[PDB]
């Protein structure tokens, strides 16, 4: 309807919103999120098993029942038989980034200055910022994670790293 | 809107400790990006209802931790509940939310003095470096970091027991309890 | 008075007191909300409403009598005369919410968020008031749901204060 | 400015103890967040303010508070007022603002010297961790610590008489005078 | 009277000394609150008011003779002749008031602050503290009564005798 | 920078004892907030510049402090005053600002033996907790804890009378000598 | 020269030694003010005044020879031999400052504190600050200079201490 969407879009987060145009990003900015919804409803699908998928994809459960009157078990059984949204690279970039505080981006964006300039990085960016400018300097994808691996080895962060071998292994 | 008062009283409780305690034990829920601007319990509290674990209807999370942190009188004066109902509640399976890996370690951590604390960081020398191993550090931190290296994990077990040897032997006795319940 | 004066004192006010002075216009800028403090002046002016004696309300009001002693060169004793004989153009309720806002911290302004988050759903108490005006859920007759919220914040001073405020308007 | 300046003075002539008995004996009216971060009167002052519970025109629960921690000095300089007015006053019921089982620990408390707080500490170590029961701890803390734990309510006693049996026997006599009260 | 002198000059200084800066050059432009101290030296520099003495006088109230000795190339004594020469910016009120806030530490300044709550209504400062006053009209370069008052209230009795001594002084 | 100077090398020689005794002097002009934090002469002389009574232009209050700790030989070096320098001063009436009351409690506390101490003790045992009554508590804090309790002062001496009487007649002769002063 | 080393070396060193090491560069960093250690490596890489010289003498000069070992595989007589060869990054007088730091305890700083009481004020000496930190704020005033150590040495000898006045004359000498 229209009553849910402006509840939707009055009830998130700035840096919610943040995540949810880096996850969007891959689909291929609107700087709103009721544009971004327009979009995806008019060109894309905007369907209740994919706005679902969406919003478990970052921790909303209390949105997921107040609104779409629906548990996490349809959005269970959807990503069981496809995630037709979004990608697991995004999923898992996100929840990496999810997992860092102010002095892991601090050390990251100390430590990629290497052959990045100063003004490209600028300050006060988080991780997906971090993400997207090495997007833009294309040498991150999907298939090529071995310079990020490393640079995470580097700042003493092996979960993460056994994260990414896990992921790695199954795609 | 009583629950919200109640909820109110129950945090108007907690000291900075405890609010540590709370927040250590919630990392299986909480992210680390979600967790580092906490500083009081209500936030904790929303947090927690973002993820729909708390509620009128639903107070089991909150009588869990509140029961493993032992602060029974905040439990019996508010919630109108009794130690021998949390007891039975935990004994029974799959009513288990928290991991017992976890309060292990917590009640671990609670058996440790000063001078115990200084001679854990004074073995842990070799292993760690010293940036990791400050004098402001507590135990719960120097977990946090040993976890975030995975030096200390679930099957990652044989320094720290090489390492608890040392101060005593019940930490033993706790950590091969733990095993064995796995 | 003159356009020179009034942007003197835009130039002179700071950020929470054009915030706190916009906020105690809301009554009498029922007629459209007016984007810039130097805009809400231009209005009253026009309207016929401001004048030295309005100007001076106002500048007690948020408590600046060094501008009334440099700018207008008048005293404490000179406005409290004129709000006892001319009409106050503004009602008290505002002047008893600034107050209640002037004292509120922080946390209590985040503990009463989250107090007061269930019946709706870094905001200001300000911004708390003028969203329950929005709603329609206080007004300068209700004030119980207000007294409550304060009650169980252990802030019986400001319900000891409402509750006066009440007795003397009725 | 001069209710102030007497109340600076009054709070000028007390040490950290005194400010810790105040701290103790005033929880009832006072949350432990708020309790936390006090380290002088002026804040403690400022909270019964708040509450109300102290002004220019009601000054009883500052002269209570200052009676029960045997400090008759201040009360007849800076409030002019003996010790007959006050426990004249303290006979009317309803005027005890403070209850009687606070008065009643804290007198316990202050008759118990370093060794007998070790014993106390060393008998304390069947339903307590160690930790609780380091040398740090004062008698206070362990007052706190177990009515955290309902172990040490109103109603619920015999604990305390057991292990106070084993230092001396007035204690008993006062714990009997208290419950004859009620 | 370089630019890149001034940006050297707020390079050096740092955020208490910027300040401590702002409350001396206060009183001058009274008509525009400069938000930063650079504003505050480009307003200054603009207005002709800024010279080689003035800006002397400026660092030597802030008690930094490393840069006169260095960028200057001045020493004490001459600023001091010029001084005693050419007639000061401030007034001997603002610079007693900043010695008198550089004696106070910060547990002694929550108490006057204590004191003066009746008065008015969170890390506070000396200097906030008589800028906040001054704005209630309350404490003047004319009359200091209430701050001498409530200085020897609180047993600090050698800034009761440096605040006699100026007043005997004029 | 010669009179720090000579304030450092006079704060220089002074003891725990000396300093004790100099903290307990100055009470109606420190009171107990400023008073606690105390443990050196600098501080203390710190805190005496504060209040105007110590500077450059006047010294006659150390000298009287110095005089009253029995103290000559500092006098003598480090401020060129001999003793009956000292006592033509204080024979002019107005010069010195310390109590008659204060010095010869002061001078009774300075004779008093171990077994005097415990005999007073015991003797005042009965309206005076024991943890204020440790062997290591010398006479001073038992005239502070006294006076605290309005149970001790200018208008009420009856009780340290009869508790002297116990032992010497010579304390009581001072405190008739005092007595008669006034 | 990498950031890597860079936050390893920062990592390595606790905070006792990061405002020691503050403090030693203070010269040539003097146009613009160093919040903390990784700030102004960086501000030295930039400035291009910084090399693995300048790190090593650096490092022998707060005397971590254990880290040079693990890290750089270097020992104490290669940055000395590099020092005798090379014009020094540090003043004679710096190094100066920081030993006699290094050589004293709190039972005298209050003293210290306490002699020169007149030209400071209470509000900026109630903190507790180390000698470094009294050092420069005399800097400020321009009352102790790397030619001028007139006022430091009679403040140590009123302290009844001669040994580092035997120092401080060695460095006058030395000149």
């Amino acid at each position: 309807s229209a009553e849910v969407i402006h509840q939707v879009e009055e009830a998130l987060d700035t840096d919610e919103k943040e995540m949810l145009l880096f996850l969007c990003r891959d689909v291929a900015v609107p700087p709103n999120v009721r544009d971004l919804l327009d979009i995806l409803r008019e060109r894309g699908k905007l369907s209740v098993g994919d706005l679902a998928e969406l919003l478990y994809r970052v921790r909303r459960f209390d949105l997921l029942k107040r609104i779409l009157k629906m548990d996490r078990k349809a959005v269970e059984t959807h990503l069981l038989r496809n995630p037709h949204l979004v990608s697991d690279y995004r999923v898992l970039m996100a929840e990496i980034g999810e997992d860092l505080d102010k002095s892991d981006v601090s050390s990251l964006i100390f430590l990629m200055k290497d052959y990045m300039g100063r003004g490209k990085i600028s300050k006060e960016k988080s991780f997906l910022d971090l993400v997207v400018e090495l997007e833009k300097l294309n040498l991150v994808a999907p298939d090529q994670l071995d310079l990020l691996e490393k640079c995470l080895k580097n700042i003493h962060r092996i979960d993460l790293k056994t994260k990414i071998q896990k992921y790695k292994q199954s795609v | 809107m009583d629950f919200s008062r109640n909820l109110y009283d129950i945090g108007e409780q907690l000291d900075s400790e405890d609010l540590a305690s709370l927040k250590f034990l919630s990392l299986d829920y909480i992210p680390q990006r979600k967790q580092e601007p906490i500083k009081d319990a209500l936030m904790l509290f929303q947090r927690l209802q973002e993820k729909r674990m708390l509620e009128e209807s639903n107070l089991s999370f909150l009588k869990e931790l509140l029961f493993r942190i032992n602060r029974l009188d905040l439990l019996i004066t508010y919630l109108n509940t009794r130690k021998e109902e949390m007891e039975r509640e935990l004994q029974t399976p799959g009513r288990a939310q928290i991991s017992a890996y976890r309060v292990m370690l917590y009640q671990i951590s609670e058996e440790v003095s000063r001078s115990e604390l200084r001679s854990f960081k004074g073995g842990l020398q070799e292993e760690i470096s010293k940036c990791k191993l400050d004098d402001d550090m507590n135990l719960l931190d120097i977990f946090i970091e040993m976890e975030k290296r995975v030096i200390l994990g679930e099957g990652k077990l044989d320094i720290l027991k090489r390492v608890c040897a040392q101060i005593n032997k019940s930490l033993l006795k706790i950590i091969n309890d733990y095993e064995e319940f796995s």
